[PDB]
């Protein structure tokens, strides 16, 4: 390369910068003549080139100064370089060079924006009317108007100089897609509320006509588009008629053409209805109202049946979930058309029901309706506490009991009946709804309790468990496993709510130990267990259908076991547990043994086996605790009475099962007394890592903001020591995430400190002091923000001495005058809505510093 | 066979817009839809109207949008 | 293209016939066409009558079919042309012209409801519809109701009172649009509008108003003379008191993502105009560092990803801020010192918006470029260590 010529492009003078340019211009125009030219995936280095002289000679590319001359040559010779880049990209075989090249360009058209940002406005308006000629031709050939297959389609023609060639058809669709990813790169840039409208109407164009592919690839750009000031009126009608073709297409695709637009199609659905309130103000009421329809014809369809691809059956539901519950009835239609549509739709979900590959697509929105229907059953108590079933109140319930009995009736009915995992499923699917409505429907929940399938329902459902523990000859035992694991979750959310029956809770912990009986037989509690008798021998069979996962899934509901119930067997459960052979099992074990251990006996600090085994269990089991140890320390002592939450599944945690894993407990007279013992927090930061838990760290502090409000307040100088160095390693840790955190919880905990004490404060001003020495030693203006962050925190608590002390370091920043620093002083008298008063005394403190200095 | 269907539904659309649906006859069916409702009483509330009022005006529209079947 | 997108054809025929566009107060379009009770009050039904041949052409009328060919033009998505439409117009102007004729007046509240309600309808109107909108623009006795919307904006404008408030609101939203589907030279018309809008920049002006009237100063500036008129006056641009507004935070009821809205939209504009081809600039950059500020911090404060839309929205404005800040430091070394007042805020915010940018995979070579073009913030003045604590 000239690399003199480009030294001289330095050299040479805003009005000779274009002739400087010309120059090496004109090797560049040489080499583009050699690959450029010709039409042809050398050439990746010839367009990597074209980048790194863009980035060494911004000048050359565009004239600093521009001189209004030379600014326009520069913006010919750009397009002359677009042009010879259109030229390789309409070709489909060098498409593949032509992204690169989409690289390098838009790369040069930010240079340009940012150097020259008029001249790359016209720079993006000749392209954007380029897209508009293109979509034309699309237009004119789908339309069935002339083809014009070849055509100059000038665009940014430069007087320099090359010809801009046309691509036949398919590959003039092809030139459209390198346009529309050049247009998604630069989509932020180009938006300026008017040719905003031009964007929507090439992306509306795009998805009404080209490939499927590109249909798809459009999509995306519309969906970055949406994201970025919403969708106008004028695009909308367009839009939403797109959507709904596009819907009715999904079930005629190509399973090629299905994972083409898979990635988009479920993005659009999701930015176009997000599950977010106040979506539904966005689009249309009209245009909200034929979404509707369509999912009711998709619905007729069976489209869930017909639907090759799970992520689309996922954006499917998403849109059922968005019209049942982030919709608000009587605004997209009518308030009966809406019960109608969803009652359709309802219906189809359950004909998907009675056979399912995952239960979990079909689980929420059947939630949210049976929520729905919750709250119309509450309306009903509203107006005029006796109980109404819940199969009886609805239509849908009902139908969900009936395709339940069904399934449960053809296992019994037929071996082959008998194998059929997804039936199994499906009945599993029946019992979580079932039990997160048992959870939530009640308006008490929320008079009249409406189970929508009966206890008796449940024991034959228990029968139909036994059922499946008969061997299925092992071909699919692990998942037989996880299937009875959905439903013994389910029944134990139930009995969380409240204990099915003691001979149930029985049969339940025996289920529930099955999968280690076979090892665990020659145990204390075990023999004993008369449904350790029967159980042995399935325990045999069952022993291989226990998996990692799956066992740790089982440890976790025997900690959920009632106390009441086979305690010793579930303390025996929880040892083996301790054992974390496996090592999902070991953070399942953790999180049982964390609610079995307090119902066991001795209230008190957490057990040393398990504080022992969280030591070094593994940097996940690490977090694991940490999110356990908060609950943990306010049932150390209290009766720790389960409490469910209703836990609606728009995201349910982890597996919508695990669900009853999801729990949390209470103790009411906890609350009364804080109790805080230092060493238990000894333990906790034992556990702490000052890089190793950091993620784990800050979950710690999440938690450690609910656990300060319970503390006692009454440690020991030593102990209020302690806590105070549980914070100043808060304080310490490096991420600087972890220190914000840090303060976030430190408002919280100076909320908890029963007072101001003025030892205390003098303690925590001490750790100030050290953190700022060790700042000043770093010279890192990061640690510098972090100390920042933490006076400010210290501030907003604005805490008796605290705030004096708050203030202090607000006026240390600010004598500090750090160019960060300044003005969140401002934000600190801000948070903190004498101290002042102290700040003109470190104002003195700065005039005694000035006489130093002179 | 939808879009002759069509129009016959922007047909249907149109019988339900006429100013006057019976010649001589104050009332025309947008007045009906929003109407002062001034004045069976007992059976229907004014809320009930109301009710009925909306259902009927996402008929309008629906029918609007719809194409006949035939 | 089978469909033909004869409904798009027509002019959301549907959203004519819905409850009030306003929400609430129970307008009812329907009921507008059909109501018992300006000028020439009498005939005001042989206006409603020209109203519903409207409607009923509108419903038959698919100018827009088979993809709108014969629609055709500059402007995106063309609405057809909807001839039909136009009639509805001499209701609208009829209710239009009552509310008027309350401002022309120094008592009937309900009478302006009306009035909002076929603001709403003269808004659907625009939208969809191409030959409501080249009447407008064809229009001095030109073009009435624009006229109408002119004064009643300007009646709001001043002494609004709740029930103009909301009219303000609408008419804008109006004016905007029949703006939006208007070409260029329909610009030179609406200039005239220009000259009411300063009254709504006023920090008086509610928030969503001045939201609206942001993009329609926007709208008008892609046209070269609005352009000059964007500052009409040296001394104090429009766009000097979108920025007091911008910096006042005037209206407390206005939500946070309200006033995000506002500043994404005034990043728009203050793009538009950076796209050529003051006390006003100054303040300018005064305004822009604190809106970065305010968005920075609140991006900064959170260590988790902007998993909500309206996050995801703030880190947008996060780095198209950044870009105007880069090229306004570009264009010439004034923001500097006008930068000084608010220096340190400013030097603070862009170190950490630069950062949170750094960490994104949607970065521009641009944006990052233009941090690098700023970004140069020690952040620490270097005093005495002794006694500060």
């Amino acid at each position: 390369s000239m690399i003199p010529a480009l030294r001289e492009l330095g050299s040479a003078t805003p009005e000779e910068y274009n002739t400087v340019v010309q120059k090496p211009r004109q090797i560049l125009c040489q080499f583009i003549d050699r690959i450029l030219t010709d039409v042809n995936l050398t050439s990746v280095m010839l367009l990597d080139f074209i980048q790194h002289i863009m980035k060494s000679s911004p000048l050359m590319f565009v004239n600093v100064s521009g001189s209004h001359e030379a600014k326009g040559s520069c913006i010919e010779f750009s397009n002359w370089i677009i042009t010879r880049l259109l030229r390789i990209a309409a070709t489909p075989s060098c498409h593949l060079l032509h992204k690169k090249i989409c690289e390098v360009i838009c790369s040069l058209l930010f240079l340009f924006k940012s150097k020259s940002p008029a001249i790359f406005g016209v720079l993006t308006k000749e392209l954007l009317q380029l897209f508009e000629d293109l979509v034309y031709l699309h237009r004119r050939n789908v339309m069935g108007h002339a083809v014009e297959w070849p055509v100059v389609m000038s665009r940014f023609l430069s007087q320099l100089d090359a010809p801009l060639q046309l691509m036949s058809m398919q590959n003039l669709e092809f030139i459209e897609v390198t346009l529309l990813m050049v247009l998604t790169r630069i989509i932020a840039i180009v938006f300026f509320r008017r040719q905003e409208l031009l964007l929507w109407q090439i992306g509306c164009v795009l998805l009404e006509y080209g490939s499927p592919k590109i249909k798809s690839l459009a999509i995306s750009f519309l969906t970055e588009l949406f994201q970025l000031g919403g969708l106008p009126a004028q695009p909308a009608s367009t839009f939403f008629s797109s959507f709904l073709e596009l819907l009715k297409h999904l079930v005629e695709m190509d399973t090629d053409q299905l994972k083409l637009y898979e990635e988009p199609l479920s993005k659009l659905i999701k930015t176009l209805f997000p599950f977010e309130a106040e979506a539904y103000r966005n689009i249309e009421p009209v245009y909200l109202n034929m979404l509707l329809e369509k999912l009711c014809v998709m619905f007729e369809d069976g489209v869930l049946m017909r639907l090759k691809s799970d992520l689309l059956k996922a954006a499917l539901c998403h849109l059922l979930q968005y019209f049942l519950k982030f919709v608000p009835a009587g605004y997209e239609s009518a308030l009966q058309v809406r019960k109608v549509y969803v009652r359709n739709i309802c219906k189809a979900l359950l004909d998907v029901l009675g056979i399912e590959v995952d239960a979990e697509y079909l689980l929420g929105p059947l939630y949210a309706a049976l929520k729905m229907e919750s709250m119309e059953i509450i309306e009903e108590i509203q107006c005029q506490i006796k109980h109404v079933d819940m199969n009886q109140k609805s239509i849908l319930w009902s139908a969900l009991k009936q395709k339940a009995e069904s399934l449960q009736i053809s296992l019994e009915y037929s071996g082959l009946k008998n194998p059929v995992i997804e039936m199994l499923e499906g009945i599993a699917v029946v019992l979580q709804l079932t039990a997160l409505c048992t959870v939530h429907c009640s308006h008490q929940n929320m008079s009249v309790v409406i189970t929508w399938m009966s206890l008796d329902f449940y024991t034959k459902v228990l029968k139909s468990c036994r059922s499946l523990l008969e061997s299925v000859q092992k071909l699919d035992l692990e998942a037989t496993i996880d299937k009875v694991v959905k439903i013994y979750d389910a029944l134990i959310y139930m009995q969380v709510n409240s204990s099915f029956e003691d001979h149930i809770l029985e049969d339940l912990c025996g289920m529930l130990s099955l999968p280690w009986i076979y090892s665990h037989s020659d145990d204390g509690c075990l023999k004993l267990t008369t449904f350790a008798a029967n159980l042995l021998t399935l325990s045999c069979r069952i022993s291989d259908s226990y998996s990692p996962q799956a066992q740790s899934r089982c440890v976790f509901l025997l900690t959920l076991f009632p106390r009441r119930i086979f305690l010793e067997w579930r303390t025996a459960v929880y040892n083996w547990a301790l054992q974390s052979s496996h090592e999902v099992i070991r953070a399942s074990c953790v999180s049982g043994f964390f609610i079995l251990l307090q119902q066991q006996n001795s209230c008190n600090r957490v057990p040393k086996i398990l504080i022992d085994k969280v030591k070094d269990d593994s940097d996940i089991v690490k977090k694991e605790f940490a999110s356990i140890l908060g609950q943990l320390v306010c049932t150390l002592h209290g009766m720790f009475y389960l409490t469910s939450s209703l836990t609606e599944p728009f995201s349910e945690h982890g597996h919508v099962d695990l669900f009853c894993r999801n729990l949390k407990a209470t103790s009411q007279h906890e609350c009364s007394s804080s109790q805080l013992k230092a060493s238990v927090c000894k333990p906790f930061l034992f556990l702490l890592k000052k890089k190793i838990p950091s993620p784990v760290k800050l979950a710690f502090i999440d938690n450690l903001h609910h656990l300060c409000k319970h503390l006692d307040f009454r440690e020991d100088e030593t102990d209020v020591k302690a806590v105070l160095g549980t914070l100043l390693n808060l304080m310490e840790d490096p991420d600087k995430d972890v220190r914000v955190a840090f303060s976030g919880n430190i408002k919280h905990i100076l909320e908890s400190l029963d007072s101001e004490d003025g030892f205390i404060k003098e303690l925590f001003v001490l750790r100030m002091k050290e953190a700022y020495t060790h700042a000043q030693i770093s010279r890192n203006n990061e640690l510098k923000d972090t100390l920042i962050l933490t006076t400010g925190d210290i501030g907003r608590a604005a805490k008796g001495d605290l705030v004096p002390f708050a203030l202090l370091h607000l006026l240390h920043c600010l004598l500090s005058k750090s160019a960060s620093v300044s003005g969140a002083a401002y934000t600190e008298i801000r948070a903190l809505v004498q101290y002042k008063k102290p700040i003109c005394q470190f104002l003195v403190e700065s005039l005694h510093s000035s006489q130093m200095t002179a | 066979w939808r879009q002759r269907s069509n129009t016959q539904g922007s047909i249907l659309i149109n019988l339900l817009l006429k100013q006057p649906l019976i010649p001589g006859s104050s009332l025309s069916l947008c007045h009906l839809l929003s109407s002062s409702s001034e004045s069976y009483d007992g059976s229907f509330s004014l809320s009930a109207l109301r009710e009925a009022q909306n259902l009927a005006f996402t008929g309008l529209n629906l029918v609007a949008r719809n194409e006949c079947s035939r | 293209w089978r469909q033909r997108s004869n409904t798009q054809g027509s002019i959301l025929i549907n959203l004519l016939l819905k409850q009030p566009l306003i929400p609430g107060s129970s307008l009812s379009l329907c009921h507008l066409l059909s109501s018992s009770s300006s000028f020439s009050l009498s005939a005001l039904r042989e206006a409603q009558n020209l109203a519903f041949t409207g409607l009923n052409l509108v419903a038959r009328n698919e100018c827009s079919r088979d993809g709108d060919p014969a629609e055709g033009g500059r402007r995106a998505f063309p609405l057809c042309q909807l001839p039909g439409a136009v009639h509805f117009l001499p209701l609208v102007q009829f209710f239009i012209g009552l509310h008027c004729q309350a401002l022309q007046d120094l008592s009937v509240c309900i009478l302006e409801g009306f009035s909002v309600t076929a603001l709403s309808i003269l808004q659907h109107l625009v939208c969809h519809s191409g030959a409501v909108v080249s009447l407008l623009l064809s229009g001095q006795g030109q073009h009435p109701l624009l006229k109408m919307l002119l004064h009643l904006l300007a009646f709001s404008s001043a002494a609004t009172g709740h029930l103009q408030a909301s009219v303000l609101t609408q008419c804008l939203k109006v004016l905007v649009k029949l703006a939006e589907n208007t070409s260029c030279d329909f610009l030179p018309r609406f200039q005239c509008v220009f000259q009411v809008l300063p009254k709504c920049l006023s920090p008086e002006t509610p928030l969503p108003s001045v939201l609206l009237a942001v993009e329609l100063l926007s709208l008008l500036a892609d046209h070269d003379q609005l352009a000059p008129q964007l500052c009409s006056h040296s001394e104090g641009c429009l766009l000097l008191l979108l920025y007091m507004y911008i910096t006042s935070r005037p209206d407390r009821v206005a939500l946070e993502t309200q006033w995000l809205q506002l500043e994404q939209e005034v990043v728009w504009l203050l793009a538009k105009l950076g796209v050529q081809s003051c006390q006003c600039n100054v303040e300018v950059v005064r305004a822009l560092t604190v809106m970065l500020h305010r968005q920075w911090l609140t991006v900064r404060r959170a260590g988790g990803p902007p998993r909500t839309d309206q996050q995801r929205r703030t880190v947008r404005c996060l780095r198209d801020t950044v870009l105007l800040l880069h090229g306004l430091s570009q264009k010439d070394k004034l923001f500097m010192m006008h930068c000084v007042e608010v220096l340190h805020q400013f030097d603070q915010v862009m170190p950490g918006v630069s950062m949170l940018i750094r960490g994104l995979p949607d970065v521009t070579d641009c944006e990052e470029a233009a941090l690098d073009d700023l970004c140069a913030a020690e952040t620490d003045v270097e005093d005495p260590e002794v006694e500060c604590g």
